[PDB]
Formats: C-alpha cells, sequence, structure tokens
RNA sequence: GAGCUGUAAGUAAGCUUUGAUCCAGAGAUUUCCGAAUGGGGAAACCCAGCAUGAGUUAUGUCAUGUUAUCGAUAUGUGAAUACAUAGCAUAUCAGAAGGCACACCCGGAGAACUGAAACAUCUUAGUACCCGGAGGAAGAGAAAGAAAAUUCGAUUCCCUUAGUAGCGGCGAGCGAAAUGGGAAGAGCCCAAACCAACAAGCUUGCUUGUUGGGGUUGUAGGACACUCUACGGAGUUACAAAGGACGACAUUAGACGAAUCAUCUGGAAAGAUGAAUCAAAGAAGGUAAUAAUCCUGUAGUCGAAAAUGUUGUCUCUCUUGAGUGGAUCCUGAGUACGACGGAGCACGUGAAAUUCCGUCGGAAUCUGGGAGGACCAUCUCCUAAGGCUAAAUACUCUCUAGUGACCGAUAGUGAACCAGUACCGUGAGGGAAAGGUGAAAAGCACCCCGGAAGGGGAGUGAAAUAGAACCUGAAACCGUGUGCUUACAAGUAGUCAGAGCCCGUUAAUGGGUGAUGGCGUGCCUUUUGUAGAAUGAACCGGCGAGUUACGAUUUGAUGCAAGGUU
C-alpha cells in the first residue's frame, strides 16, 4: 500500500526493473501513475489555452500490484507490513525496520 | 463551523441566520446576472444556514426536555 | 419567507426593454401571489411599487442526451415600481 | 482413531493430503488416495468395526 | 487516513492531516399528496373558520397553531312530557380507520370446464376467486379420551399401519383411525357451595347486589367438620404482575495477518526453465496471458464510543401446605338430548354411532351424567354444557452468510442495458427489443479530396479489415474479377459413359470444366393407391416435442439366503 511520496520499482510492464518517484495514485480504480513509466503519446487538436500540439507525452497510470517499494537497507523490492508506535500506524519494511516518507 | 455557532447567544444565531440569508440572495441573484465566476459560495453559505438552524433547533430541544 | 420567495431576475430582451420603462422581471417562487411578491420586492430593494404581473409557464419538454423529461414549472412575476430602481449590472 | 486436532490442521494445507478418523472412512477417499497411513489405534478400530 | 465535490464525464469554483470525502451508532430537519381527518375536489389543488403573531393609518396579505367521523371520559342542559330520558352543549382521551409477501394460518361465503369415455348421484372440490381476521407462526391443547392389556394418560408433527378397514350410479373413484416407532414436551385459572364485609330492598330478619376470601375434581372432588402445620418457595411464555442493578456474550463500523527470485518467449508474464520460501493461510478474486509467496484477501487473531439483542446473578414481586370425615351442600339448563331439515365426520342417511346448524320440543342431579358405531342389559372408561397455554409444525416479501454434474444474452426473472420501460388500449389490462474497443483511451495531432459526410495518408497501439454499429463475424443475399463452357435447342437439373481444354494434390490407378450418349416424373405427411392438379415449406440461422417424482410389474446386475431389509 504505497503512498503518494513514494519511491517505487515496477515489476510487469513495458519498463520492470525501473525506479521512480509516484504523483497521484487513483485510489477507486486502483492505478498509480509513477514518473517515466507508460508515456502515453496523445492526439489534442488545439484548445482554447494550447497550442495545437503533436504527441504529448504524458506518463499513463500503472496498476498498484505491479508496483513495490524498496527496502531502505537492502534496496531490494519489499512488501510492507503495519506497526503500531504511540497510537500510530507506521510501515513495517517485512525484510527491515522502518521506511520514512512523509513526502 | 459548530463550535463557534455554539458560542453565540440565540439571539446572535437568529441574526448570523439572517445575515447569512442576505448573503446567500446576493450571490444567487448575481448567478443569473452573470457576474460571479465564484459559485463554491453558494454551496458553503447554504450549508451555513443549516449550521446554524440544527444548534437552533436542540437549543429548544434541552429548552424543552428539562423543563 | 420574503428571499425565499424571489429566486432569480430575468435578463432577456424582452426584459431590457421593460427596463427601459421602471418594470422589472423576476422568476418568483411557485407557491406565492402578487400581493406578497410587492411586498418583498420592497422589503429587499426599499423601492414603492404600483402594480405587479404574474403569469405561470408550463413545463418545457426537453432532450438532453437522447433521453426525455422536462423543464421544471415557473412563475414569473413583472413589478413596476412607481420612483426608486433596482440596481443591476 | 479419534480425531486428532494437531493432525487434521498440520495436513489441512497440503493438496493431496486428506486427514480421517477411522470411524470416518468412506470408499471415495480410500479409493481416491493412493497410499493409506494408519495409526496403531486406527488399525485396530477399523479391525474391530468391519469384521 | 488522503484525497474529495452521486451515477458523470467535464471544466469552473472550491474543500481537506486542525483528519475531509467516505463507514457505522444516535439525533435534528423532513415540502405536497395519500386512511387524509377544517370544507371541497378530476390525488399531489382550491376555499376557509377560529385563536394568536407580523405587517399596514387602516384594510388587503402573511405566519403559527387548532377545527372530519363515530368512540371513550367528563360535566352542561334537557324536547314531544311533569319527573325523566331523548337529544344538543362544550371539555378531555387519541381508541378505531388505512396498508401489506398479507407467502404461511383461521373463519364467512363458494363455482365451472373436467372424470365417470353421454350424464343427473358422485367427481373436479371445499379447489379457484371473493370477503373477514390475525400472528411470527396461527390453529389445536389438559379426557364426559383412546381402548379392552397385568391398558394408556393434553395437543401438534413424522414414520408406519395402508391403499388396509370402509364408503361409493359398490360405478368412476374416494379413503381413515387405534396400537407401535420418533420429534417435542409444563399445565393451569374461573363459575358454584361457603365465608367476609359492603349496599339496597326490606323488616331488622331475609333477599338481592357488588367486592374480597374460598375452591375447582372420578381413585369423587370441594365446600364444611376436624388436626398440623409456614417463608421457604414460586416468576413476567400460560400459571398475578414493574423495574431495577451488575455482568455475559450477540450483531450494527473495523484492525492485523506468513512466504520469490532469475532467465526465455512476448506488447505485456502469473507461462516455460532454473533455484528458493510460507502454510492453523494451496478458499477466492484481481494484477497487460495460466500467481500459495504482486494486490485484495484467506487461516488465525483482535476490536465497540453508541445502539439494540438475548442471557445470567442479585434486586424485586407474589405465596402456608397436608390429612381424616364426606352427615349436609356445591360441581357450569332452555344446556344435554329428541324430532324435522342440512352440513361435518374417509363414511353419498345408512345397521349410522359420534361432531355441528336451523326450527320447534325438552332432561337429570353422585344411588348423578356421558361414551364404548343401531338398540337394550352388564361391565369398562370418562366427568359435557367456562377460559388460558410454550415447544416440536407451516411460509419467505426480505436480511446476513453461503451452495450448485443451475443459466450463459432467442438462455436465465418480462427486465444483465437509466423495465412493468418504450409501445398498445377509453379503460382495466397487455407488454417488448436492446451485453462485449483495447492491457491502458493511449479515442487517430497534422496533410489531402469534399459543402459536409465520407475517404487516402500520417500517427497511437501487440494488433485500427481492434476506429467507438468497434471481440470473434457463419449462412441466406448482394457484388467485382476470372479458368472451362454456352446462341437448332424440349430439360426433377442429376447420374453413369466420355473426347476436348485447363490445373497440379493430405500424390492417388489426381483436381476443374463438360462436346455428346445412356438412364432418370423433388421431399415430407397422408393414404388401397400420390410425379401428383392432396397437404406443408420463399430462403438462411437460432429456437422448437416421451421428461420427472411416486407406486406397480418385469427382466438384467449385485449382496446373503431360510431368511433378507431397515
Ligand atoms: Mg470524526
Ligand atoms: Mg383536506
Ligand atoms: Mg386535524
Ligand atoms: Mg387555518
Ligand atoms: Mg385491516
Ligand atoms: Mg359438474
Ligand atoms: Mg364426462
Ligand atoms: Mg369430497
Ligand atoms: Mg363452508
Ligand atoms: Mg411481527
Ligand atoms: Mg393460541
Ligand atoms: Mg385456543
Ligand atoms: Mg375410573
Ligand atoms: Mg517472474
Ligand atoms: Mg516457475
Ligand atoms: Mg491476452
Ligand atoms: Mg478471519
Ligand atoms: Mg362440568
Ligand atoms: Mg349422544
Ligand atoms: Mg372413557
Ligand atoms: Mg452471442
Ligand atoms: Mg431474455
Ligand atoms: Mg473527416
Ligand atoms: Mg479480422
Ligand atoms: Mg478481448
Ligand atoms: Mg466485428
Ligand atoms: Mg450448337
Ligand atoms: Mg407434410
Ligand atoms: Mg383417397
Ligand atoms: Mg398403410
Ligand atoms: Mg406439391
Ligand atoms: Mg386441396
Ligand atoms: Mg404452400
Ligand atoms: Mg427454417
Ligand atoms: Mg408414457
Ligand atoms: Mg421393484
Ligand atoms: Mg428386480
Ligand atoms: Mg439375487
Amino acid at each position: 500500500h504505497i503512498k503518494k511520496g513514494d519511491n517505487v520499482k515496477v515489476i510487469a510492464g513495458k519498463d520492470k526493473g525501473k525506479e521512480g518517484k509516484v504523483i497521484a495514485t487513483l485510489p477507486k480504480k486502483d492505478r498509480v501513475v509513477v514518473e517515466g513509466v507508460n508515456i502515453m503519446k496523445k492526439h489534442q487538436k488545439p484548445t482554447q489555452l494550447n497550442p495545437e500540439g503533436g504527441i504529448l507525452e504524458t506518463e499513463a497510470a500503472i496498476h498498484v500490484s505491479n508496483v513495490q517499494l524498496l527496502d531502505p537497507k537492502t534496496n531490494e523490492p519489499t512488501r510492507v507490513g503495519y506497526k503500531f508506535v504511540d497510537g500510530k500506524k507506521v510501515r513495517i519494511a517485512k525484510k527491515s525496520g522502518e521506511e520514512i516518507k512523509s513526502n | 463551523k459548530a463550535k463557534e455557532i455554539r458560542d453565540l447567544t440565540t439571539s446572535e444565531i437568529e441574526e448570523q441566520i439572517k445575515s447569512s440569508k442576505e448573503e446567500l440572495f446576493n450571490l444567487r441573484f448575481q448567478l443569473a446576472t452573470g457576474q460571479l465566476e465564484e459559485t463554491a459560495r453558494i454551496r458553503t453559505v447554504r450549508k451555513t444556514i443549516a449550521r446554524l438552524k440544527t444548534v437552533a433547533r436542540e437549543r429548544e430541544i434541552e429548552q424543552s426536555k428539562a423543563n | 419567507e420574503a428571499r425565499d420567495i424571489l429566486k432569480r431576475p430575468v435578463i432577456t430582451e424582452k426584459s431590457s426593454e421593460a427596463m427601459a420603462e421602471d418594470k422589472y422581471t423576476f422568476d418568483v417562487d411557485t407557491r406565492v401571489n402578487k400581493t406578497q411578491v410587492k411586498m418583498a420586492v420592497e422589503e429587499i430593494f426599499n423601492v414603492k411599487v404600483a402594480s405587479v404581473n404574474i403569469m405561470n409557464y408550463k413545463p418545457k419538454k426537453k432532450r438532453m442526451g437522447r433521453y426525455q423529461g422536462y423543464t421544471n414549472k415557473r412563475r414569473k412575476a413583472i413589478v413596476t415600481l412607481k420612483e426608486g430602481s433596482i440596481d443591476l449590472f | 482413531e479419534n480425531e486428532d486436532v494437531n493432525v487434521e490442521l498440520s495436513a489441512r494445507n497440503i493438496p493431496g493430503v486428506q486427514v480421517t478418523t477411522a470411524q470416518g472412512l468412506n470408499v471415495l477417499d480410500i479409493t481416491n488416495a493412493d497410499s493409506l497411513v494408519i495409526t496403531e489405534a486406527a488399525a485396530k478400530k477399523v479391525e474391530e468395526v468391519l469384521g
């Protein structure tokens, strides 16, 4: 269960083994978007505040299950557990200790 | 907003209602006469009248229950 | 009351030509009479009203998205204030 | 022979293995298995009730 | 716990770690119509009255209450009539109405087609449909029983008994019960004798009355008359009833939760290959293809502010139990029974007992009364004419959790799709058809033709004959090309025999075409007999008909056998 600022690794796709930071997450259809990965090519006609433009190479969404968090000790991809520390709920790395990502 | 609407008097609640109902009328009136462009003020003033009428109903509930 | 029973102004090219005279057109609530439209417009705008004219319009059939239905019924008042004016932009 | 609650849980998840009481033997899990593994207390128990 | 402003895209305005959106618990608001209830009315609208309140110089207007009907309780008043009642008068109460899955249940009423190869008795069938009732179940339920043993001991339901007994134009067909085996499994209260007051007639005593006590049963009980005994018990489900306390779990939101990598092919791997790992999790669903170890989960474990839900223990509330004598008294009257006419009992009025209804008749009091399939007699059993009662049983509009040798879009609900909806009918009523881009919208920027539609490029994508009518796209049908044929010929359109001209196969004594010759009157259904001018089919595609349960009988098979079987 990856959050909005996390450094992740992709398992499946065109790009696999690739790093990148998630920038939006789309929860109710669980498709995150990772920078550099799934670069689409739109065909936009000219808009009210835009030029015509050819292809618009922006990032598409990746499924959440294709994306995995890394270990802050090993830099292996890892699953995520949960610990109760002073009432809050933090994210265990399941191979090592704490992963720290406010932003 | 239900923490300072409780702090009002039940005689300032009935004035803050008709203050907000004049406000809700003005930016519903200049929504038709089309110079508004900030239309989220309409919903937040409709809910404020609903906060102001929920606490000014449960005053009268408590005022009738302990009586 | 008294601002629940005026909903909107009516700004058309039939209505702006009546504002060349002292006549102002309002889309009032459907449950009201023209006496309390008069007693409401001189409470909001502080004018003095000579006459007022009501008419009901029926629901107008519209099809948006190729599914059929109706518009709301609406009640239109035309107030005819003696002196003063209603400031509009 | 009787219901061992820890054998019936330690074999519950392996595909192919089935735990059965000696009272609960039927023809369709005997003939489904390639091999029985009975105990001492169950071999004497199925011997008494089947003959 | 990080996004959010329904489906629903969008933009534009915004809102959120000070915790939004969402999820539960509780609460507030809750227009109008509708039993609709101030009056009316073509439901979702008119018109009020009254009392307050705002406003206005005053009206006009507006706000808030309150006003249907019978019903209950009150006091007013009291007609024809003198008292009295009728009736009117206010003032309280909100009791009734209406609705349903009303499926199941109990009552009131109650067909017909059909079967009997007609048909009337009979059957269909107390069925359907109407009504009225209700409840989570109802109904039934504590022997005037079943029986005939050394009998049992409320009711209901299940298995048998048994298609037996029996009924029946003894036709069609109906069709039990007891015993035995099981589920479930408790009994109570009242009237009456009598006693106590109380109250009135009345004459002081009796009667009547209320209330309280008393006591409810066949082994004859109880009043009574005796003797000997008390707060231990009992409990809101009957047995009389309210409401505490403190727990217990139970739902109504949730929270953790094991373990994989690499290479190959691919657009993408979960596949293949190689090496691991977890398992109280190898249920399942997702993820770009087929995943125990990617995700959601699962096994397991944990959790509740607040709401109810049951359920304990205290609290609380009620409450003496026996015995003997039975002299006397009491033990349910227009009842039981009888007659006549019906209905119900499996039983068609009969050898009809037993149970009800109408109409008239009309009893007995423990030495009583009822029943034991007519009737007597004798035995045996029971104690009618008062009432209440859980459970085992029925049903599913639903809710929660699941399941399927159940359906896959002409199926499966009519309805997988903004369905009882387009639509049809004056109305009740009838009622459709219509799922599939891709993994991801990346949904074709630009260029060209064109008024636009459309196209041709380019571009995206693994694929664009995946382009939004969008997965595959079969036939009928419509075309455009062709190789071989055809303008002297009579044709169920083929079939054998065959020259010529083309072609080269799942390579085998091949494929296409057919100058010409021989033979040859479609297919079903119906018939003695059909080319039939007898029926049916325009064609193509889908759909579209001996099934299931129960019983019976036969074989076949397999047990074991004078036994076999539940
Ligand atoms: Mg909160
Ligand atoms: Mg009315
Ligand atoms: Mg009323
Ligand atoms: Mg009124
Ligand atoms: Mg009713
Ligand atoms: Mg008949
Ligand atoms: Mg017949
Ligand atoms: Mg019958
Ligand atoms: Mg009847
Ligand atoms: Mg109920
Ligand atoms: Mg009952
Ligand atoms: Mg009863
Ligand atoms: Mg006896
Ligand atoms: Mg792999
Ligand atoms: Mg493998
Ligand atoms: Mg595929
Ligand atoms: Mg669990
Ligand atoms: Mg009696
Ligand atoms: Mg009799
Ligand atoms: Mg008897
Ligand atoms: Mg199909
Ligand atoms: Mg269908
Ligand atoms: Mg075009
Ligand atoms: Mg194709
Ligand atoms: Mg597909
Ligand atoms: Mg297609
Ligand atoms: Mg010729
Ligand atoms: Mg035919
Ligand atoms: Mg003939
Ligand atoms: Mg024949
Ligand atoms: Mg023919
Ligand atoms: Mg003919
Ligand atoms: Mg024909
Ligand atoms: Mg056909
Ligand atoms: Mg047959
Ligand atoms: Mg047989
Ligand atoms: Mg046989
Ligand atoms: Mg045999």
